[PDB]
RNA sequence: GCCGAGGUAGCUCAGUUGGUAGAGCAUGCGACUGAAAAUCGCAGUGUCCGCGGUUCGAUUCCGCGCCUCGGCACCA
């Protein structure tokens, strides 16, 4: 039972709290930084016609 | 249903082959499925009969004692092994097909067993193995062989559509292929009645179920096995033997479509009481199955003084209590029309579905249920060596069917073909009509069995079908079409032209289930689907989709895993629900992007997308610009909404990072517009031959302002006289103040008729610098 | 006199009569669909730009040409659609063109071209100089192209008197060589004050391959990454 | 709406004297490259369908309902 505990009192608490951790350490550096001018013209693809 | 050939050939004399009666029913409007041999029955198998049987003590076997032609013995574990009957005997060194080890002489409990008395299942005739066959002891003579009366049948397997109820009766079936010019043959029911009281009463309680019921009285019954032919013939359509009695209710059922079925007397009571099952009531079907009765189910009922006990589900299967065994010797036979919703309903209330509520369901003869009576009584009278009684007991006054106004010249107007009247009205007789018309229009009216017949149209497709629909040539039809018909197909050709424009530029189309999973609306951020379904194929596929790209989405993921894509630009267009159905088109960008193979400078991206996406509306010569809005399921820093011909219709950006961290994917852009695209209808316009005036300035403008802003306002005050713009680069850097950037755009000017002077474009450019600083912007 | 429409099934050797059409008009559509504008000019032909653009003289020639400028048939699709581009950046001076035309060339035989036209800065951001363009913009499209149509695609350097020695080969459709791509002979472009500029002029119409559908494989695919150090002179 | 079988790591999937929840490409840092790859340790995104149990990490007894299939009864 002192691993059935701390298997259980280590796998929870770590794996899943370096997760939401970085879940929001990683996926706020973006949604921070990546802030673009979409009204800015874009790629100048060639536009075809008949 | 299956079609025993010979049976068949038994009321159609002169069929051809199997094949050729497959030929002949489908073109009569019946196609086979399949096509099978079924009796294959070894020389070692031989007909013999069951002196004795003797009880092996100590076990549960039997040591039978047979004339085979000589004597034998065999050891036989099954139930309904007993003296008196007949039995298919396998002779040791027979091959059977049902349990392939070759049978021999084998010593069993100590007796010698000389083969083994085969059972439906070891025969191979039906898949029973819960008893021997039962054959009428004097059947044949001891010890010749079996197939020499019971030989190699074929069985067709027709699908009989459900304007044809009377066809699940091979009777009636056999009176399509009379009409082609087969000779028909009725069996004769000959009875030999006895003019005397019936033991029993009548009282139909539910007419509106029972619309017309009939019982019949057969008594001083002789229960025994049915002939072979019988036997046989009941295991050819699927069917199992059981006796005399039971086996003709089911042989006349097969044979002329009409759900028959013997009660005993002993267990009928005063009478027999057709009503609905009071709710609670009990009764034990046939199937060994004890069952509940919703008070709606219509029964078959019987009552003593002042009682009421139920003996059978009416139309669906009859009660396991009174069904006709050995020591019966009189019946009620019932033979009726039941209401085809009450026995649908029922039926399925009760998880059943008999030979007997599939034909009540469909539909039977409204009127032939009397001649039916006969068939069964004269054949109850030739097997049971009963005495049929005289009279029977109805219930019901059903109307024959009415007359049909038919012209053998519409017929022909209808079909294109040119059909003399003759071979139309002989047809039609053929088919058991009565065709009392003097001509141009007749007076048809039907058999009282053709439940599909009731329009002259009806009739006229039966000239077709006998006469051929081969027989009906080839045309082509020559018209002005009404003119509210002229240009309905622009919405059609219009979008069509789209995908196809678009899987030009570089878009791969795609196709995905309009079904939506309601988890998405959360994964996806979206509003709950409004309409959504009643029965799922599962919980996955439960709503209606009202985006196209959680889909375009998922088939990335999809793909990723399966294959891994290095990038990937998709289009899709699909049908949205949501307050109202709605025609979408949605995109997909994702992987590397463009560029070259090696050197490593890709072009992609939200700008990409947007690239194509600009080339795209180029090519459909309609306004195009983007405008930053918040959309739930888009990267805050990249969403905007998108203006086609200056209204929205939908948004371009990148999916949410939250939720491509969900569906663990990288990073991915999209867009979703809805069809139909603005319609920007064409004024063409001379382009001046002489040269534009053209000139570059750059405007230094605060860092959150949108390049949108910036072009509508020099464009707008730039003057009419402005050809072009353009915006040739963007700065963000030293010589330029905190937080700010600079546009420089490359401007053109042009007059129609003449050149212009400097003086005019300063004039200009000019007062796009004025608007420039009333507003708040800069001019490097 | 009444109006009237004809009824009847057409006589068996009419039935597809008009797949050569719909394949050349698919075409077009195809092509207008990445990008390239379409573009017609006079089938007519200077005699000069035989040698004006290093070509074989014309075998049909005119007894009665509108002007001697118009004295011959055209041999190539190219030379005017070059042409028309000098005329282009002359009255207006776009600042870059894709094109493309389809039309019918004389030579020993009527035989239908296409041929196509790249030039200017090239396909990139409007701002961000980093541009993508040249001979590989073309091939770019052309790839894609063929790609749409299912059909394989390949350049393998050849001597065109008309393209720079040092980008100039031949294209080949399905494996045979149906015309060439490159850019055009410095030495030309300076004579026609034109700069640089891409181009191709394949033969219609284009290989026909068969599909043959192929069920993928749902098992994984092992991939492994590999160079090979080759010599500067061998082709890629 | 009955017998019977499967439903487990970007994917393909065996399995069960259990230390193997994994093998086969594939995938995550050092470091061999400019940029990779064949590499040596170092490791597991895995709710082994979902709600509840199960040993020291459970897939499996075991409960009912779900994605999958054959047959069956219908008939696309
Ligand atoms: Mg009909």
């Amino acid at each position: 039972g002192q691993e059935l505990n701390a298997i259980k009192a280590a796998l929870e608490a770590a794996l899943e709290a370096r997760e939401k951790a970085l879940e929001e350490a990683a996926l706020k550096e973006a949604l921070e930084r990546e802030r673009v001018d979409v009204s800015l013209p874009g790629a100048s693809l060639f536009s075809g016609g008949l | 249903m299956r079609v025993p050939f010979s049976w068949l050939k038994a009321y159609v004399p002169e069929l051809e082959s199997p094949e050729v009666l497959e030929e002949r029913l489908a073109g009569l409007g019946f196609e086979t499925d399949r096509i099978e041999r079924v009796f294959p029955i070894p020389r070692g198998v031989v007909f013999a009969r069951v002196l004795e049987a003797h009880p092996i003590p100590g076990t549960r076997l039997k040591r039978l004692v047979l004339d085979a032609g000589r004597t034998v013995e065999v050891v036989s574990g099954a139930e309904n092994a007993r003296k008196g009957i007949g039995v298919a005997l396998a002779l040791p060194g027979t091959e059977l097909p049902g349990l392939g080890q070759k049978v021999g002489e084998r010593v069993i409990q100590g007796v010698r067993s000389f083969g083994m008395a085969l059972s439906p299942r070891e025969l191979g005739v039906g898949e029973y193995g819960g008893g021997l066959l039962e054959f009428p002891e004097d059947a044949l003579p001891p010890g010749t062989p079996l197939s020499e009366a019971w030989p190699e049948e074929v069985v067709l397997d027709l699908e009989v559509t459900p304007n044809r109820p009377d066809a699940l009766g091979l009777l009636g079936l056999a009176r399509d292929l009379h009409a082609l010019g087969y000779a028909l043959v009725e069996p004769e029911a000959a009875l030999k009645a006895e003019a005397l009281p019936l033991p029993f009463a009548l009282k139909v309680e539910d007419p509106e179920g029972a619309p017309h019921f009939t019982l019949g009285y057969a008594f001083g019954l002789r229960v025994a096995p049915s002939p072979l032919w019988m036997q046989r013939a009941l295991f050819a359509a699927g069917m199992r033997p059981i006796n005399n009695v039971v086996d003709v209710t089911n042989y006349v059922m097969l044979e002329r479509a009409q759900p028959m079925h013997a009660f005993d007397l002993r267990f009928v009571g005063e009478g027999i009481a057709v009503r609905r099952a009071r709710e609670g009531e009990r009764l034990k079907t046939l199937d060994g199955v004890e069952r509940t009765l919703h008070p709606e189910d219509l029964v078959i009922a019987g009552w003593r003084g002042e009682e009421s006990f139920p003996l059978g589900l009416a139309g669906v299967m009859g009660g396991a209590e009174s069904e006709v065994r050995e020591d019966t010797e009189a019946i009620a036979l019932e033979v009726a029309c039941f209401d085809p919703v009450s026995i649908r309903k029922t039926a399925r209330r009760h998880g059943l579905r008999t030979e007997a509520s599939h034909r009540f369901e469909r539909g039977v003869d409204p009127l032939g249920q009397v001649p039916a009576q006969r068939r069964a009584l004269s054949l109850l009278q030739a097997l049971a060596g009963a005495r049929v009684a005289e009279a029977l007991l109805e219930a019901g006054s059903p109307k024959p069917p009415e007359a049909i106004p038919f012209r053998p010249e519409y017929a022909n107007r209808l079909l294109g073909t040119s059909y003399p009247e003759a071979e139309q009205i002989a047809i039609l007789k053929r088919l058991g009509c009565r065709v009392e018309g003097e001509g141009p229009t007749y007076r048809v009216t039907p058999p009282s069995h053709r439940l599909d017949l009731r329009l002259e149209e009806d009739l006229v497709e039966e000239v077709a079908r006998i006469e051929g629909y081969e027989t009906i040539p080839l045309a082509l039809p020559a018209f002005f079409p009404a003119p509210d018909n002229r240009a309905v197909e622009a919405p059609y050709r219009k979008e069509q032209r789209l995908r196809e424009v678009l899987s030009g530029l570089g878009f791969q189309e795609v196709y995905t289930y309009s079904f939506m999973d309601p988890e998405d609306a959360r994964r996806f951020r979206l509003d709950p689907p409004r309409l959504l379904l009643l029965n799922p194929l599962a919980p996955e596929k439960a709503a209606l989709r009202t985006h196209l790209f959680p889909g375009l989405v998922r088939v990335l993921k999809e793909n990723l895993d399966l294959d891994r894509p290095e990038r990937a630009l998709l289009f899709e267009v699909g049908r949205v629900f949501r307050e109202r159905e709605e025609t979408h088109l949605a995109g997909l960008l994702f992987g590397e992007g463009v560029g070259l193979p090696w050197a490593k400078e890709r072009l992609s991206g939200y700008f990409l997308l947007k690239g194509y996406l600009e080339a795209l509306f180029a090519r459909l010569g309609l306004a195009f610009r983007v405008e930053a809005e918040a959309f739930p399921f888009l990267h805050p820093g990249v969403s905007g909404r998108v203006l086609v011909e200056g209204e929205e219709v939908g948004f371009l950006g990148a999916l949410h990072p939250e939720i491509a961290q969900e569906l663990e994917l990288p990073p991915v852009h999209l867009f979703e517009l809805r069809l139909p695209l603005p319609d920007k209808p064409l004024a063409f316009q001379d382009p001046s031959r002489h040269p534009a005036a053209f000139r570059d300035l750059a405007v230094v403008v605060p860092a959150p302002t949108p390049y949108g802003e910036v072009e509508a306002l020099v464009r707008e005050a730039a003057g009419p006289y402005l050809e072009s713009l353009a915006l040739f680069d963007l700065y963000q850097g030293p010589p330029l103040p905190e937080g700010h950037k600079s546009l420089a755009f490359h401007l053109r000017f042009r007059h129609p008729k003449r050149t212009l002077r400097d003086e005019e474009v300063e004039e200009a450019v000019s007062r796009v610098a004025e608007a420039l600083r009333a507003r708040g912007f800069g001019l490097r």
